[PDB]
């Protein structure tokens, strides 16, 4: 979040992986740019 | 000295050019205190 542009950046990969995150090396593109302004401190993630 | 406060405006296609109605719009607008959303045309030319 800069200077009122909150950026996603982002990546997909296949896996066949049972209980960690893999080790491997990744470039995230940008994916979206929102020019929305306000201030971000906190967050959470929403599951089914 | 009671006085309701608006009143019409006597608007006829008899009424001399002054008393005729006329039609407003202030594009107000202000500058320079939030990342730019919107901008006059930014012209473009063939290219070569
Ligand atoms: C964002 O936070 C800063 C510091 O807390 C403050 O100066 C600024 O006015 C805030 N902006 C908005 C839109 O709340």
């Amino acid at each position: 979040n800069i200077d009122g542009y909150f950026k996603i950046y982002s990546k997909h990969t296949p896996i066949n992986l049972v209980r960690d995150l893999p080790q491997g090396f990744s470039a995230l593109e940008p994916l979206v740019d929102l020019p929305i302004g306000i201030n971000i401190t906190r967050f959470q993630t929403l599951l089914a | 000295n009671c006085y309701f406060p608006l009143q019409s405006y006597g608007f006829q296609p008899t009424n001399g050019v002054g008393y005729q109605p006329y039609r407003v719009v202030v594009l107000s607008f202000e500058l320079l205190h939030a990342p730019a959303t919107v901008c006059g045309p930014k012209k473009s030319t063939n290219l070569v």
